């Protein structure tokens, strides 16, 4: 099963997901893709040095 | 924080090392020997300290 | 699914949060040491507030494209259009906007 | 219901004893036999094999004495045949010879018991002396085979291992070079497998090289003592006797026994044919021959004249027993025996080449390094 | 034979037949060391090898040398760069020195050889156990080697044929004596089966007769030159028993080297000729052989540049071309000591035309291919498991629209001159609508650079 | 499997194969795919007769 | 501990050590399972 924006999509509650969508292997085994409209990646965040 | 360190560059008294000793008077010695030998064979020890 | 983080994933169920904004608040209150997300968003975040800093490296090459289900012709049209933007400074303009 | 099987032996005496033995098996479907002589050359042997033998629609043959041509024939016909006397290595592998089995092990397998003899003496060191040939390569082969060891679980020391190896040409005039090499060797325990003239040469060589003294060891089997080699043979040298090997008749008999076992248990099976009669015009090997062979492999005879009989991966007599020998005052005496796991020392006190009852330890470590 | 010595006096013997049963030559060879008699089989199975002859035999045959037999097999592998293979034998002679030559050749070079497995069939037993069938079911290569008698090969081809090793993505290469005869085809032979033999057409049978005759000829001339005598042959196999110690045979040393008519027939001490004529044979679609190649002077010239292959019904191979571009592609000259590219590096072809005014278009010279995007093709390949090729690209760096057409790689796709392509692809709207795209695996874009002074 | 992958546990499953008790054996297919079993211990689900 | 015979092959061995930083991890098993997780290995407490 699924939940989330993916979910309402597969269930059909909407046509379009507009979002900073992570592009994985799995979802494409279900949902179609475009060219990327941005290039982001992983990172980490912490408090700046006093 | 980064504070302590050993004296000097790491000059060490009593040059020695860790290993695995076993039941004495076996044959399994040479076998495990060749083993961790192969462990530096793949150089997996790199991965090991890395972790 | 990976062998390496298996320790990590094992350790990371605990303190995870619902909305990354909450995390921003939390480390911003020093209730967190660090948080995991996709970079650009955070570059925007610390870029807004002096208190925080991007991580050292950059990894897991990734990107964003419009969510659409299964097979509907709309895919081609959309993406083609998005190139039809990246062809020009429209996107950079989008930086200028945000 | 007729059963035809051949033999070739030295004298008609073993023809008569041979057929009589076949009758002793009749009490154990009907048998029939055939036998002829040994040929001087190779060709006429096979000739009489077709004309005299194969024409009889023969299941098996018996051989003594390279006798190899017989097997060449049997092989082109793929027909299993078992003789007696050959200890030659040519029958080691199935390589040239598909279907063949033996009553006794080859010269090689002496070492098999040698190693365990060391275990009776707890020796960590050896001296391997062999010329190189088919035979020798066999010797070193199985030798090192046992010498691949220490898969366990004993051996209060580091364990037995091969000290050094030496090859030399057969029929060599003088090998003494490798002997002086053996002088600096770390041990006094020498091992030898060599032919007749070979053994003579190496013994005399030892005499000049005066390694015949105290603390030295010499490990050989029975092949050495026989022949003129005994004349030059060194004092008190360790030796062996393959049990009964010189005995033609009883071996022929027990062979016939194994044959019978194959008859009763095998022929109860189905899809059976008969080998061809005439050699001429027949190119087709007998479809069942290999199966008959495998039956010979699985064959286990509980009661023989010589007792139980066994076979190896190559179908060769296994867990066979030996007579263990030594020289005393130019006279050989039987010092012990072997079954499969151990040597049984007899009541006699084992005599070493040197002084009395001291069993020396050849591990002596030269302060020269 | 014996009566052949009794009737006339034969200092020598020539033997041949068309049959497939080599044991003929076996026991013949035996007789060689028996009678101290030179005998030359020139043809047929009588040429086939029996491993490890007698040290006292004088015998010879015309047939490839076991070591260099499988070595020719190796160069065969060197043609089309077939890396993934196995070898299968029985207890039949030669396997030991065989394998030794195999691996010994393998690990000693910069080449990228990879050997999966080797298994040993049993033809001695019959099959209730499918053990043959099973360990054949363990075979992962697209092509594998088999070493055995044609008779055995029948049963093998049958069983493995049931296992499904005979399809596309499957081929077999066997030594010469394996399939043996030109004209005798057991049907169960695999389609498009591969081997190599002494030339069927280019090598004449009577010519061979002359070959051996001349061999023994000049040889006897070599003893008569030096010694000026030859041992009187023993005319009776019976009487041969007393002549053992009498005859002193030095002949071998001269027998080995024979220089005549410009084509050296010289053998070697192990029972093989130095440079025998060798010809690659391949099975047609009609199950009738044709001479598909030749191995001469320790060298190869193939009849085709690229391998003929059918693929009736599964198109599981694809076409790819790109330009080497820094960094993403390596292209280098193959090593002279091998002739293919090394390590994990992959092959490619070069379409360079010679003259502007001519066509003459085989248009290929193999050259190295390796590097990053190459390895992208690698990973994806081993993932979805499908074949791939690459070759140099003629026209332009990437591609453009001149007037109504496209001058470049992508265009080289749109005309279906090639199925796929790689390299550095600006992914645009322009080139988009004519083609299709993936997720991009590299993030990049327009940028400029200068020097900080 | 549903139990398997859902936990922090380190479970590792090698293989699962399906025997045929319908046919009889000339093919050793049962025998073979059993010959594919690498575990020190494995589970079997079937009738005592089988 | 599991009863096991091993008549004739002693192919199992005995090992004990103290957890020592870094080189050993020792932790409480997860309550929702009861064994240790991931690649982590068991041990006993005397
Ligand atoms: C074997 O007997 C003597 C043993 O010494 C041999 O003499 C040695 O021969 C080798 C090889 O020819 C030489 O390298 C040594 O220098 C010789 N040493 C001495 C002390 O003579 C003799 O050569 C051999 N017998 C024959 C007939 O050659
Ligand atoms: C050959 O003799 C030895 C000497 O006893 C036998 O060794 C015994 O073997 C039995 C079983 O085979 C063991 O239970 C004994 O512990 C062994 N005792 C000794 C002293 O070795 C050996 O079994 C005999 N050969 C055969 C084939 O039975
Ligand atoms: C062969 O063995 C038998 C039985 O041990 C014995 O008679 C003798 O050693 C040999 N046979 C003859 C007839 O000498
Ligand atoms: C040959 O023998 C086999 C083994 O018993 C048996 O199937 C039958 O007798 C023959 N084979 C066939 C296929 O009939
Ligand atoms: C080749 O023939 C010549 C002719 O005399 C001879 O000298 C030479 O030894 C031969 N080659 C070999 C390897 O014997």
């Amino acid at each position: 099963e699924w939940n989330g924006m993916m979910g309402e999509l597969l269930s059909g509650q909407a046509d379009m997901i507009v979002a900073p969508l992570t592009i994985n292997n799995e979802r494409a085994q279900y949902i179609e893709f475009s060219k990327p409209f941005k290039y982001q990646g992983l990172t980490i965040l912490v408090k700046k040095e006093i | 924080g980064c504070k302590l360190v050993t004296i000097g560059s790491g000059k060490v008294f009593a040059s020695t090392g860790y290993g695995i000793a076993i039941q004495k008077d076996s044959g399994w010695k040479r076998q495990v020997d060749l083993a961790i030998l192969q462990l530096f064979g793949d150089g997996e020890m790199e991965e090991l300290e890395a972790l | 699914r990976q062998v390496e983080l298996s320790t990590m994933y094992r350790h990371m169920e605990k303190h995870n949060y619902e909305s990354a904004a909450e995390a921003i608040q939390a480390v911003r209150d020093n209730k967190l040491h660090a948080f995991i997300w996709d970079s650009a968003v955070l570059e925007f975040e610390a870029s807004q507030k002096c208190d925080l800093v991007t991580t050292g490296e950059l990894f897991f090459r990734s990107g964003f494209g419009i969510g659409m289900r299964k097979d509907s012709p709309w895919k081609q049209q959309v993406s083609l259009s998005i190139l039809k933007s990246h062809e020009n400074g429209f996107m950079e303009d989008l930086d200028k906007t945000w | 219901k007729i059963v035809n099987i051949g033999a070739v032996l030295s004298t008609r005496k073993h023809e008569q004893m041979f057929r009589e033995a076949v009758n002793q098996a009749n009490k154990r479907i009907q048998l029939q036999a055939t036998s002829v002589t040994h040929k001087p050359n190779a060709i006429q042997m096979a000739l009489s094999v077709c004309e005299d033998l194969i024409s009889s629609q023969v299941y098996a043959i018996l051989v003594s004495h390279t006798p190899t041509p017989v097997s060449y024939t049997a092989g082109f016909y793929r027909i299993p045949v078992l003789g007696l006397t050959t200890r030659m290595s040519i029958y080691s592998d199935k390589s040239i010879h598909l279907s063949f089995l033996r009553t006794v092990p080859p010269y090689s397998h002496q070492s098999s018991v040698w190693f365990e003899m060391m275990r009776v003496y707890n020796w960590n060191h050896i001296i391997l002396l062999v010329s190189d040939d088919h035979e020798g390569r066999a010797a070193q082969k199985r030798l090192e085979t046992l010498l691949e060891e220490r898969e366990s679980k004993y051996d209060n020391k580091r364990g037995p291992k091969a000290e050094k190896v030496l090859q030399f040409d057969p029929g060599t005039k003088n090998v003494t070079a490798l002997l002086m090499e053996a002088r600096e060797l770390e041990a006094r325990v020498i091992i030898l497998s060599a032919s007749e003239d070979d053994a003579a040469t190496v013994y005399r060589a030892a005499a000049m090289l005066d390694m015949t003294g105290s603390g030295y060891v010499w490990l050989v089997g029975e092949r050495e003592i026989s022949g003129n080699a005994l004349r030059y043979a060194p004092d008190g040298i360790i030796g062996l006797q393959l049990i009964n090997g010189k005995n033609e008749s009883a071996h022929i008999s027990d062979a016939v026994g194994v044959v019978a076992q194959a008859v009763h248990e095998l022929l109860e099976k189905e899809n059976i044919t008969d080998p061809p009669r005439g050699c001429v015009g027949n190119t087709n090997i007998w479809k069942t021959g290999p199966l008959f062979k495998r039956v010979l492999m699985s064959s286990k005879y509980a009661d023989g004249v010589t007792g139980r009989v066994e076979f190896n991966e190559d179908g060769d007599r296994k867990f066979a027993q030996y007579s263990i020998m030594n020289l005393q005052n130019r006279k050989l005496v039987q010092v012990g025996i072997y079954n499969g796991t151990h040597v049984i020392p007899n009541d006699r006190k084992i005599i070493w080449p040197g002084g009395e009852t001291e069993k020396p330890r050849g591990y002596q470590m030269s302060t020269r390094l | 034979i014996c009566d052949l010595m009794s009737d006339r006096k034969i200092q020598g013997v020539v033997f041949a037949d068309d049959t497939d049963q080599e044991a003929i030559a076996q026991i013949l060879d035996f007789i060689s060391a028996q009678t101290l008699t030179p005998i030359l089989g020139i043809h047929g199975g009588s040429s086939m090898i029996m491993a490890d002859k007698d040290e006292s035999s004088m015998f010879f045959q015309f047939g490839p040398s076991i070591e260099q037999q499988a070595s020719v097999m190796l160069n065969i592998m060197e043609e089309y760069d077939w890396y993934i293979f196995s070898i299968v034998t029985t207890y039949f002679p030669g396997y030991q020195d065989f394998v030794n030559k195999i691996r010994s050749t393998i690990e000693n070079s910069f080449v990228g050889w990879e050997l999966e497995e080797v298994l040993l069939l049993d033809m001695s037993l019959d099959d209730g156990d499918c053990k043959i069938q099973n360990q054949l079911k363990k075979l992962q290569s697209p092509i594998i080697l088999l070493y055995c008698t044609k008779e055995e090969a029948t049963y093998i081809f049958e069983v493995a044929n049931s296992v499904g090793l005979t399809g596309y993505g499957y081929t077999w290469i066997v030594p010469s004596l394996v399939a043996g005869d030109t004209d005798t085809v057991p049907s169960e032979f695999p389609t498009g089966l591969i081997s190599v033999s002494y030339d069927e057409w280019d090598y004449g049978l009577p010519a061979r007769v002359r070959d051996g005759i001349a061999i023994i000829t000049t040889a006897a001339s070599d003893m008569l030159s030096e010694h000026s005598f030859i041992p009187e042959p023993k005319s009776s196999c019976y009487n041969t028993h007393e002549k053992r110690i009498y005859q002193s045979n030095m002949l071998n040393r001269y027998l080995i080297n024979v220089t005549f008519e410009g084509r050296d027939l010289s053998f070697s001490e192990d029972g093989y000729q130095m440079h025998p004529k060798l010809v690659i044979i391949l099975l047609n679609k009609e199950r009738k052989w044709e001479r598909v190649g030749k191995w001469k002077d320790k060298s190869l010239q193939m009849k085709y540049y690229v391998w003929p292959r059918m693929c009736p019904e599964t198109d599981d191979h694809l076409s790819i071309v790109t330009l080497e571009e820094a960094p993403f592609v390596i292209v280098e000259s193959v090593d002279p000591l091998s002739g293919t590219c090394m390590r994990n590096t992959v092959p490619c072809q070069k379409r360079i035309i010679s003259e502007n005014k001519t066509d003459e278009e085989p248009g290929y010279i193999k050259k190295c291919c390796k590097g990053f995007c190459i390895d992208i093709l690698k990973k994806i390949s081993k993932s979805v498991k499908f074949t791939y090729d690459l070759y140099l690209v003629t026209n332009g760096k990437h591609g453009k629209k001149i007037n109504g057409t496209w001058n470049g790689m992508i265009g080289e796709v749109v005309m279906k001159r090639a199925y796929m392509a790689v390299g550095s692809l600006t992914i645009n709207e322009e080139r988009s609508e004519v083609v299709d795209f993936s997720v991009p695996f590299i993030e990049t874009g327009i940028s400029v650079m200068v020097s900080r002074s």
